[PDB]
């Protein structure tokens, strides 16, 4: 019910410090102690912090954590290429009590290269495909760095909610990152609108790709 | 040395029932109170239940509550997760986890909640609309891989072809395209070769430009 918002992207070059954010409520990081965790590509979360700012032992100092008010902050001073994970905050609710709420997660991205916007590619529904009923818009995504996009779907200039499917960026082989979201939708709702949109937001800036049903 | 072992998780199909266990060692296991955690893949981490050191209280999220229930058994230092009338959203890698200032995690155990059975791709042409790009899209197919090439191989240049995304209804699906010079669109032909072993199913596809 209750979600603590996190960042999905910080970035910081090798020795700069980053902080990463963790925003809740009164209810809970207002009255309870916060954790951080951090978790490396197929293994399970790290304790880093514990008691707001209290490390385990063998954790480095240049992890520091803080609390004020309704917010966390994890604060990770020179970065070092090892940092690069995932990260989440962790507090509870209410008084004593014992559920988990874990932030929804950042990405830390020791910046190896410059940053690099995607290339975005939006493909519409094949003539084959609507022959067979059914339609599926494909947007792809390459070559940008750091590997962390979002991706929203417009109906001509309404919000598409249902039918998306997008992965999580990969890195490509010439090491940028690279993902693809998948719109379903059928034949009828691709030819009662004028276009669909697929944008892309990269470090803050979008890039859209528009499609048509009458461009033949 | 305080260690945490998972285990009962697998291939499911929707509906059915899984019993989790977690072995743990190094430490008063029965001091402790023990959390089930959550992890769909390349999401975020989702608390899932908790239980008292001594079994007396326990305690679900919303999403599972009802369909699982959280136990342990002390005099066997194990920790259970019977989980009940399992659906596609439950697909997960589940941890289990101490209660505690000084937490411990295990390795997790992998939950697949999927009614998918071998299926071959249906491939479609993503044709060009001076560097144009085309590709095809390999829809709906189980299990993986999939090979796509351009060409019969001779179309390398360019050429990328995207990781798959995995659907909620436990198919895949991903797309091969091509970047080529706009001038060339009239005169050459490109063919993406895509080949799915598991249904046997291997698929020629010519992609040509969008006339009207």
């Amino acid at each position: 019910q209750s979600v603590l918002t996190q960042p999905p992207s910080v970035s910081g070059a090798p020795g700069q410090r980053v902080t990463i954010s963790c925003s809740g409520s009164r209810s809970n990081i207002g009255s309870n102690t916060v954790k951080w965790y951090q978790q490396l590509p197929g293994t399970a979360p790290k304790l880093l912090i514990y008691y707001n700012d209290q490390r385990p032992s063998g954790v480095p100092d240049r992890f520091s954590g803080s609390k004020s008010g309704t917010s966390a902050s994890l604060a990770i001073t020179g970065l070092q290429a090892e940092d690069e994970a995932d990260y989440y905050c962790q507090s509870y609710d209410r008084y004593t009590h014992p559920a988990l709420l874990f932030g929804t997660g950042t990405k830390v991205t020791v910046l190896g290269q410059p940053k690099a916007a995607p290339s975005v590619t939006l493909f519409p529904p094949s003539s084959e495909e609507l022959q067979a009923n059914k339609a599926t818009l494909v947007c792809l995504i390459s070559d940008f760095y750091p590997g962390a996009v979002t991706v929203a779907w417009k109906a001509d200039s309404s919000p598409v909610k249902a039918g998306v499917e997008t992965t999580t960026p990969s890195k490509q082989s010439n090491n940028k990152y690279a993902a693809s979201s998948y719109l379903s939708l059928t034949p009828e709702q691709w030819k009662s609108h004028r276009s669909y949109s697929c944008q892309v937001t990269h470090e803050g800036s979008t890039v859209e790709k528009t499609v048509a049903p009458t461009e033949c | 040395q305080v260690q945490l072992v998972e285990s009962g998780g697998g291939v499911v199909q929707p509906g059915r029932s899984l019993r989790l266990s977690c072995a743990a060692s190094g430490f008063t296991f029965s001091s402790y109170g023990m959390h089930w955690v959550r992890q769909a893949p390349g999401k975020g981490l989702e608390w899932v239940a908790f239980i008292r050191y001594d079994g007396s209280n326990k305690y679900y999220a919303d999403s599972v509550k009802g369909r699982f229930t959280i136990s342990r058994d002390n005099s066997k230092n194990t920790l259970y997760l019977q989980m009940n009338s399992l659906r596609a959203e439950d697909t997960a890698v589940y941890y289990c986890k101490t209660h505690g200032s000084h937490d411990n995690w295990g390795q997790g155990t992998m939950v697949t909640v999927s009614s998918a059975s071998t299926k071959g791709p249906s491939v479609f042409p993503l044709a060009p609309s001076g560097t144009a790009a085309l590709g095809c899209l390999v829809k709906d197919y189980f299990p993986e891989p999939v090979t796509v090439s351009w060409n019969s191989g001779a179309l390398t240049s360019g050429v990328h072809t995207f990781p798959a995304v995995l659907q909620s209804s436990g198919l895949y699906s991903l797309s091969s395209v091509v970047t080529v010079p706009s001038s060339s669109l009239g005169t050459q032909t490109y063919i993406c070769n895509v080949n799915h072993k598991p249904s046997n199913t291997k698929v020629d596809k010519k992609v040509e430009p969008k006339s009207c």
